[PDB]
């Protein structure tokens, strides 16, 4: 999900409506975004959108927040104050799980949010120890579409070497991609023919 | 009933286009006008409202902004009466209470944590070169600052050219010697 | 080139028994721990040979089979 | 595609008052508009439409979530 | 293809007589020229080429 | 306790008792902090980044002083008083003077700090404790963006011969015409200021793409050189 | 330029021997006297404002995009004046629609 | 191949309309400063190419551009009519009559039309200004023609070809003629010896003719851009001509410089014009860091919503139809033209258990269940028989 | 001279850049060629 | 980060691979950077600001104290 | 025309949200996609008939009753119209309208048939100059289908109302502007292209500064012949002309000047510098470099390097550049063969060199004047009097979408898939009878 200021975020928590923090007057959020996402990215448009959306929701209005329109953060906050809320958008919230109130008044408001179309169910993949194999090199086919594979590339081999791993390298490469036994005459140095059954 | 009329007339015009009825083009034009009117009236049903934050002083869209304004300043806000740039490095502190007898403390940034505590508040800064308060810059005379700055710049250029050369040395604080050298 | 014989077949490889998915935070896991969805754990398998010391422990995995977690579907 | 049956955030059933609210809002916009085409209503610089009293008369409390999702949710019948 | 002009007519150096010429050279010339004994120029030209195994050319495209 | 902090408590825990105990202590201290915030709360608000009117006038005064010394450089240029040192042309010396004269002084933190309650300001606490952000971020958000520099120089006049944008005249000598953004992010950039900021941001994006692409070949060549 | 009188073609210099004779491809030779005896030169003065910007400096007072400053024109006493800054030396030239050129150009 | 084409992925209405408004360089460029330089925001982009919209990832950064909100692409103009008009102009000396010696010695300027050199004028500026006035009148010179006057070499260029980027700019008019006459009268007063010669001067006034009643009419539909061009209130400016303009970036700047005789703007802009359609979606974008605005230009086109109004009739691979969409409580001009995609979720900017660290989001399970960001995701499987040998069954 | 049959069909494609004759075989400075990253995980390279 | 990153995970199945993983490739071995010889892990963002809040002397309410119940809640 | 005085217009009460109304007016006039549909309609209305009729005239001669030596095939199309897409329902149907959703679902291509009619002249030239002409008026036939952009005047939805589109399966609100091809939707983007009839001078960063001038004779659809002027490290200035006729051939500039006349080099230098008698440093450097370039030898054009005969140079170039001349000595004896080659070369150059100035013989001097102006500009840039053209600025860039791109691909595709099979079939038929 992402707000209209360009703050992407992967949804990782499913909190029932009782576990969600709530304000003094019963308002709880749909999304809880970390405050640390702001200062490095300087996405102040999202915060101003929230501080205007609170007053807009209370007044039952819709406002134009087009770029380069005149804006006064002080006047928007005073609009919040005249709407009955605090000068800042901050409110008294209670922890949903334990019922205790937070010491710090929490900034909560309606921020427009977009669900970007990169779904987990499309992108997740897990393949067992067998499937379609490439005819030429005897290796698994490429990608989820071909129904097998996923690549342990050059840099993964470099990293496993840097750890002195091997064994795991033997497993993943040989025993899991195209492991085979190669017979060599040892008297002439050329590949030979061996068959235990026949 | 109007939507019923529009729907059935649109289907009839679709059939007429498919069978190539003779006067299809002008009928399509007038039905396009009617559909335009009906689409406008359906667009009215789609409006959710729109509110403009009005300026109380001027009953129009709020044009008050906190944007930067240029506001040219006097030159004494950058230099002293001797033409040297201000170095706002000495911080002046005042005691909020009337009984804390030290009252005024002037400190350097490093010594602040050693010397100043919560019983104090910060006033305007102090220049460490000309000993003028930050909020007392306006006390300086503009003419003297300007003439000192121009004279110092002329001296700077003259010294820069003649670092080794002869008409026919890094600080310039000696004074009244540079005048007789420059006029020479 | 990258997709040639050497750099795509020898230096790299396509491997079986591997999974990929989006990562997300979890403050309840130790740093040395990773959260693994149960569906993946049912897809991926761990080879445990049956010996005298582990047959007791490995029996529940066998009898759970395809139906319950932790189960198993392969025997050599 | 329609105003939700309940407010997404909290679950208060704004869907009861939805169908009444669409028509009431249309009627109120009719009076508050002027010499302005419908497609230019979200462009008027001298136009202010507050639905606070209307929603309050609908019985919906002073909740940010419910009023937001009531006044903002798009209707598919209006665009298609 | 190789040619040869001897202040005159340019005869074509076909692989056959090229094999003949390379077969004329002896091991001492190759060794004294720094090439390995296994680097004799007679090996450069082939009459019986090697067809690669089907493992490297599957199909039911280079097989064409 | 911060990550990548040399000599921090987890480094000493690893040195004395082992990296596994360091990871265990990292998790334990993280849970302590997270629960204390669960009961203490923490947030950032739009009013955390909003200056008081007196502080806004002070920010305006500081930026006016910057522009005043820039205009003094321009006035020296007008009368032909810009005499570059040897090995430098008048254009380069003048650009150097403007670049070194349009720098935010340390004093710019006085109005920012006067608007900010450190005990409660979420943005200031996040910046100060090293959790996220830096003083430049706070200054950009609250006071002003300042000079926009690409390759350690102002916006070169690419629009035409002697023009940076259609919004500024040819041979414009004021500082804003060459990339100096006076407005802060919270105050809202004007159109040319946003154009210059977008130039800088696009340059950053291009630089990051180049970083990835070039470190590719560099790393591969180094690895193959050293791998044996 | 030396052109052949008969056929109007370019005539090479042919610096031989004590004098210079310009020889065409049709054989015509026209000799050389004093002013023909320069071969090549490259003067060192990083200045083209006199000819590179002559058209631009003339047109500048009519250019609406040029910067103006609040100064009086000595010739016509308009209170505004267009300001040009030229070259690496950042030469400032003040011009006006009346032809005033401020001692430069 | 000179056919810049891309598949039409209907991620939403905004993505489709931005696909139809995309300008592709479609070059090659090896390791050079060229690759960096051609991806930067050039100073000629403002108003014609979106200064914000671009790809934020990979090699596509700055490669794919977007037209600004008001920018348009011209069609081929009537070159023959303008050529005949110019040739009959007494101030254009046709090539048949002027030799190159007369070109240089008389200081004659060179006149072009669509790059074809025909004619020479005594004064390039006068000819360019007069034909700009005629274009403003709108009859003899089409309003979509470019009249560029290269002051560096005194060459007037008329361009009527296809593909010129154009955008309408409101025209700024001033009293510079009366100001000059008042200055001359004051000068004569000084010469005569008047003590209060300041009395004869007049204040400089520059303004635009766009009155608020014009805005009310445009809202009412009784006034169009065709009428504004016809009345001379605005005009179309091309980058070639844009290099001959001095544009006040907003009516606020023009009002501030209303009496400034040192900044005589040729035109006045609307600052929202410099941004594309997708970059206008971001609210208070001038308050956000511009790089984040570019990220928004990408994400708003990736955003799930009503991807196609006729979705049931279609069979599209990997398309997501988000059931509920909301007009933002803080909307922008972009939402007049495209359907918003998303919801006005209540967002609490707070720390809750640390599960939202490193830009993760804690989502209410009830908001998920009630329908928030839900929808239908579609896939298609199509298979054709190789020949009559095959059969379904 | 009026024949259009034997025209160079590649001439109809009007050149769109300057140095379409300028040829140097060098790595594209944006090409992810020596970094071995799969197509779907190229989203890891996305900044934020 | 969690802005959409995708990461690979394979579970070793051979006995040698498991031994090697848990004895040599365990992440405890990478706590101290091989690059700069310092630690790589620690408290980031949330936990850093949380430790600052927890360890400071005074809150806006006065002394930064908690009763026994909330001290137990921390652990 | 005089407007109201600017001292009276009341602008104080005008807000930014009012200026948003002007933004809306601009968008409404534009249509926000309008250029796509307008350009495609312009294509089908002007360009396709224009290209087919004007540009694709065929005049070739082939050699295979023993007195007959060659057959001259000449034909030209004067009829071309693109009607809306059709589908044949049950094979034996009358063909019926193909609505876009039907194409999308069945994988059909939203292509409307192209109907063509031509006039053909088959003229056979015998030995000793006997000539016979066979002529036929060929009725309007149709073997072609041109993809139709959705929403264009040849799209079926153009005469359907919004509700009619709703029930058909189109988005009533979507404008169109894309192509349906093999079950997909494709958008022909606006190609970013350098400006035609504009000299682009960027440094060769054995070459030095290079200028490229792409000349388009007429409207949007005329084929453009690019001329590349190079200043080389050898001191020479060479001109390479690329077109349908020429390719990769590098020619000294003075040769190009003198095969149109004025073989005198003083007039050539005058055409470049615009005044030989003029003083000043620019003329002096110009003269120096031009003289050096004139006197420098050339690997290829040495035989005509010092030739003052225009005809000999024209014949030399016609030998070098024209195909079908494999032994340039047999035709030399026949004066009529030389006349044919010279006249063909002069017509080719009149059509190819700087066509935007003209395409006739009377414009050759003015073409040379413009070429001299181009060389003057290039050598001005080499002075550092001018900077190189900004390769990324939009002062010299164009966006060509749908109509222009489709026409530029269509001329090549139409040639290859229509003119070549037709010529081959006529040659085979003349073989058979
Ligand atoms: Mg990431
Ligand atoms: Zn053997
Ligand atoms: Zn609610
Ligand atoms: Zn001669
Ligand atoms: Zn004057």
């Amino acid at each position: 999900m992402s707000s209209r200021s360009g703050n992407k975020g992967i949804a990782a928590l499913a909190l029932p409506t009782s576990d969600m923090p709530f304000t003094e007057d019963g308002l709880q959020p749909d999304l809880i975004v970390n405050p640390h996402s702001h200062p490095s990215r300087m996405t102040n448009g999202q915060m101003i959108e929230t501080t205007v959306g609170l007053a807009n929701a209370l007044q039952g209005v819709v406002t134009d927040g087009t770029a380069f329109l005149p804006i006064n953060v002080q006047l928007l906050s005073e609009r919040l104050a005249q709407e009955g809320l605090r000068f800042n958008g901050c409110q008294k919230m209670f922890n949903g799980q334990t019922g205790e109130y937070f010491d710090a008044a929490i900034f909560i408001g309606p921020t427009y949010h977009q669900r970007l179309q990169k779904f987990v169910l499309d992108d997740r993949y897990a393949v067992a120890s067998y499937g379609p194999t490439d005819a030429l090199t005897g290796q698994p086919l490429d990608g989820k579409r071909s129904h097998g594979g996923l690549r342990l590339g050059e840099m993964e081999h470099w990293v496993l070497t840097a750890q002195g791993a091997m064994q795991t390298i033997i497993e993943k490469s040989h025993d899991d991609s195209d492991g085979c036994i190669s017979y060599i005459c040892r008297n002439c140095g050329e590949p030979a023919i061996y068959n235990a059954s026949h | 009933k109007t939507s019923t009329l529009i729907y059935l007339r649109a289907y009839e015009l679709f059939l007429k286009y498919l069978q190539n009825a003779p006067n299809f083009n002008s009928e399509l034009a007038e039905f396009k006008t009617y559909e335009n009117a009906y689409g406008e009236q359906k667009a009215l049903l789609a409006q959710q409202g729109f509110y403009n934050i009005f300026d109380p002083n001027t009953g129009r869209a709020d044009q008050r902004t906190r944007l930067f304004e240029y506001k040219r300043l006097p030159i004494s806000t950058l230099y002293d009466e001797r033409g040297l740039p201000h170095k706002w490095t000495i911080y002046v502190y005042k005691a909020v209470d009337s009984s804390q007898k030290p009252a005024e403390i002037e400190v350097t940034r490093k010594d602040v944590i050693k010397k100043i505590d919560n019983h104090y508040a910060l006033a305007d800064l102090r220049c460490s070169v000309c000993h003028v308060l930050q909020h007392e810059v306006g006390q300086l005379n503009i003419k003297k600052v300007q003439t000192a700055l121009k004279a110092s710049l002329e001296f700077n250029t003259f010294y820069a050219f003649y670092e080794s050369r002869c008409p026919k040395y890094i600080i310039y604080d000696h004074l009244s010697q540079p005048e007789l050298v420059h006029d020479y | 080139r990258k997709e040639g014989r050497i750099r795509k077949s020898l230096l790299g490889s396509q491997v079986w028994s591997i999974s990929r998915s989006t990562i997300c935070g979890n403050s309840d896991l130790h740093l040395d721990e990773v959260g693994y969805p149960i569906s993946f754990a049912r897809t991926l398998q761990v080879a445990e040979t049956v010996q005298h010391y582990n047959i007791n422990r490995l029996m529940p995995y066998f009898l759970n089979g395809k139906r319950q977690y932790p189960g198993c579907s392969r025997v050599y | 595609m329609l105003i939700p049956v309940v407010c997404f955030t909290c679950g208060f059933p704004i869907g009861t008052y939805a169908a009444i609210f669409d028509k009431a809002r249309t009627e109120y916009i009719k009076t508050k508009m002027g010499g302005t085409l419908p497609q230019n209503i979200p462009l008027d610089a001298s136009l202010q439409i507050e639905l606070k009293d209307l929603i309050t008369a609908l019985g919906i409390p002073m909740r940010v979530c419910c009023r937001t999702h009531l006044i903002t949710t798009l209707d598919y019948r209006k665009y298609y | 293809t190789f040619w040869a002009d001897q202040q005159g007519k340019i005869d074509k150096l076909y692989p056959q007589i090229i094999r003949e010429i390379f077969s004329r050279v002896t091991y001492d010339t190759v060794v004294k020229l720094g090439r390995s004994k296994n680097s004799h120029p007679e090996k450069l030209v082939l009459k019986a080429i090697q067809i690669p195994p089907i493992s490297i050319r599957p199909g039911i495209d280079i097989n064409n | 306790v911060g990550a990548g902090s040399s000599g921090g408590i987890y480094h000493l825990i690893s040195r004395r008792y082992g990296p596994q105990q360091a990871l265990k202590m990292i998790f334990a201290t993280q849970q302590l902090a997270l629960n204390y915030v669960r009961n203490a709360g923490f947030t950032v608000s739009t009013a955390d980044m909003l200056l008081t009117p007196e502080a806004h006038q002070e920010v305006q005064e500081i930026i006016n002083e910057l522009l005043l010394e820039s205009e003094e450089i321009n006035n020296r240029l007008l009368h032909g008083d810009i005499m570059p040192p040897i090995g430098l042309t008048t254009h380069d010396f003048y650009e150097k003077l403007q670049l070194n004269a349009l720098k935010f002084p340390d004093r710019i933190l006085k109005p920012i700090m006067n608007s900010i309650n450190p005990e409660t300001n979420g943005l200031f606490q996040m910046v100060a404790t090293g959790a996220k952000g830096s003083n430049p971020n706070m200054i950009h958000i609250m006071a002003g963006i300042g000079q926009i520099e690409i390759n350690t120089q102002r916006i070169q006049p690419q629009f035409s011969f002697g023009r940076t944008l259609v919004y500024y005249p040819r041979f414009a000598l004021e500082a804003q015409a060459y990339g100096f953004i006076c407005n802060s992010y919270i105050a809202g950039l004007t159109s040319p200021e946003f154009i210059f900021g977008e130039m800088n941001g696009r340059f950053d994006l291009i630089n990051k793409a180049l970083s990835t692409s070039s470190t590719g070949y560099a790393n591969r060549k180094a690895i193959f050189g050293l791998q044996s | 330029m030396k052109i052949c009188k008969a056929c109007s073609s370019c005539m090479v210099r042919t610096y031989v021997d004590g004098n210079i004779i310009f020889r065409c491809s049709c054989g015509e030779s026209v000799q050389g006297d004093s002013q023909n005896l320069l071969v090549s030169s490259k003067v060192y003065h990083t200045g083209e404002m006199e000819d590179k910007y002559k058209i631009f400096i003339k047109n500048a007072p009519f250019d609406p995009t040029n910067c103006q400053i609040k100064k009086d024109c000595p010739n016509c006493h308009l209170d505004y004046l267009t300001q040009i800054c030229i070259g690496s030396q950042k030469i400032i030239i003040l011009v006006c629609r009346c032809g005033y050129m401020s001692n430069r150009g | 191949n000179r056919v810049s084409t891309q598949s039409l992925e209907r991620k939403n209405l905004l993505n489709t309309i931005s696909a139809l408004r995309t300008v592709n360089t479609h070059n090659a460029s090896k390791q050079t400063e060229r690759a960096d330089m051609m991806r930067r925001v050039h100073a000629s982009y403002p108003g014609y190419i979106c200064v914000a919209q671009s790809a934020d990832t990979g090699e596509k950064v700055g490669m794919s551009k977007q037209l600004a909100i008001t920018a348009n692409v011209c069609t081929a103009g009537e070159v023959l009519s303008l050529k005949q008009r110019l040739l009959s102009d007494p101030a254009i000396q046709q090539l048949a009559d002027v030799s190159n010696k007369d070109i240089v010695r008389k200081g004659l300027a060179r006149v072009f039309i669509n790059g074809e050199w025909i004619g020479c004028c005594t004064n390039a500026f006068e000819l360019a200004q007069r034909y700009r006035m005629l274009r403003r009148e709108g009859k003899v010179v089409h309003p979509h023609t470019t009249i560029y006057w290269d002051s560096m070499v005194d060459e007037v260029e008329f361009w009527l070809d296809v593909g010129r980027l154009t955008r309408p700019l409101l025209i700024v008019d001033n009293n510079i003629e009366k100001y000059n006459q008042a200055c001359y009268k004051a000068a004569e007063a000084r010469k005569k010896g008047d003590k209060d010669w300041e009395k004869h001067k007049i204040p400089f006034i520059q303004n635009t003719r766009f009155t608020p009643q014009m805005a009310k009419d445009i809202l009412a539909g009784t006034l169009t851009l065709e009428d504004l061009v016809a009345q001379g209130i605005c005009e179309f400016i091309t980058p070639e001509e844009a290099e001959n303009c001095l544009v006040a970036f907003s009516i606020i700047e023009l009002r501030k410089h209303k009496h400034d005789v040192t900044r005589r703007f040729t035109h006045v802009d609307v600052p929202q014009a410099i941004l594309g359609l997708a970059a206008l979606v971001s609210p208070y974008a001038n308050c956000t860091q511009p790089a984040r605005v570019t990220y928004e230009t990408n994400q708003g086109r990736q955003t799930g919503g009503w991807y196609c109004f006729s979705w049931p009739y279609r069979v599209d691979m990997n398309r997501f139809f988000q059931f509920y969409n909301e007009m933002p409580l803080v909307k922008t001009i972009a939402h007049n033209y495209v359907i918003p995609n998303g919801l006005n979720t209540i967002v609490a900017y707070m720390i809750y258990g640390g599960y939202n660290q490193e830009d993760s989001v804690i989502v209410s399970q009830s908001f998920i269940d009630r329908g928030g960001f839900a929808g239908t995701f579609y896939r298609e499987e199509k298979v054709e028989l190789e020949s009559d040998i095959e059969s379904f069954g | 001279g009026e024949d259009s049959s034997m025209d160079d069909i590649s001439a109809y494609s009007s050149p769109g850049l300057f140095g379409e004759d300028i040829i140097d075989r060098l790595d594209d400075p944006f090409s992810i060629e020596d970094v071995d990253i799969s197509l779907d995980v190229l989203d890891n390279l996305a900044p934020q | 980060d969690f802005d959409g990153d995708q990461m690979n995970l394979w579970v070793p199945w051979s006995v040698m691979s498991r031994v090697e993983a848990e004895l040599l490739c365990s992440v405890r071995n990478w706590f101290i950077s091989t690059k700069s010889s310092g630690p790589v892990n620690g408290q980031v963002q949330d936990s850093t600001v949380g430790s600052f809040l927890l360890t400071r002397t005074n809150t806006p309410m006065g002394k930064n104290v908690m009763n026994k119940l909330h001290a137990m809640g921390l652990f | 025309i005089t407007y109201g005085p600017i001292e009276t217009v009341d602008n104080e009460e005008l807000t930014e949200a009012d200026m948003l109304s002007f933004i809306s007016a601009a968008v409404n006039s534009t249509g926000l996609i309008g250029y796509n549909i307008k350009s495609f309609d312009d294509l089908m209305d002007n360009g396709i008939p224009q290209i087919v009729k004007q540009m694709f005239n065929v005049d070739i001669t082939y050699k295979d009753d023993k007195l007959r030596e060659s057959v001259q095939i000449q034909f030209n199309f004067t009829d071309v119209n693109i009607e809306r897409p059709q589908h044949r329902n049950y094979s034996q149907g009358n063909k019926i309208n193909l609505l876009p959703n039907k194409a999308r679902l069945c994988g059909l291509s939203y292509s409307g048939p192209v109907n063509l009619a031509a006039e053909v002249i088959l003229t056979a030239h015998y030995s000793n100059g006997r000539q016979e002409v066979k002529r036929a008026s060929i009725p309007p036939f149709q073997v072609s289908t041109f993809p139709i952009m959705r929403g264009s005047n040849r799209c079926h939805t153009h005469h359907l109302s919004k509700t009619a589109k709703k029930e058909i399966g189109e988005d009533p609100n979507e404008p169109g502007g894309y192509f349906i091809a093999r079950g997909g939707e494709w958008v022909v983007d606006l190609l970013e292209n350098i400006r035609f009839n504009t000299l682009h001078i960027h440094y060769h960063t054995n070459e030095i500064i290079r200028g490229e001038f792409i000349s388009q004779p007429g409207g949007a659809f005329e084929n453009s012949s690019q001329i590349i002027i190079r200043y080389m490290t050898t001191g020479a200035i060479t001109i390479e002309i690329n077109s349908t006729k020429f390719s990769k051939l590098r020619i000294p500039w003075y040769l190009i000047f003198r095969m149109f006349g004025m073989t005198g080099d003083d007039s050539i230098i005058e055409q470049v510098v615009f005044d030989l008698e003029s003083n000043s440093l620019v003329n002096t450097f110009m003269i120096e470099i031009l003289e050096k370039s004139i006197h420098v030898l050339d690997p290829i054009f040495q035989p005509v390097q010092h030739e003052l005969n225009r005809e000999k140079i024209i014949q030399f170039l016609s030998e070098k550049v024209s195909k079908f001349v494999s032994n340039p000595s047999a035709y030399k004896s026949d004066e009529n063969a030389v006349q044919y080659l010279n006249e063909r070369q002069l017509t080719i150059l009149d059509k190819i060199l700087l066509p935007h100035m003209g395409q006739t013989a009377d414009t050759r001097v003015r073409k040379l004047r413009f070429l001299g102006l181009l060389i003057h500009k290039i050598l001005l840039v080499i002075m550092n009097v001018f900077p190189p053209t900004d390769r990324d600025s939009y002062r010299t860039k164009r966006v060509h979408g749908s109509g222009v791109s489709l026409a530029k691909a269509f001329k090549a595709i139409f040639n290859t898939s229509v003119i070549a099979p037709i010529i081959n079939g006529f040659k085979e038929l003349l073989k058979q009878t």
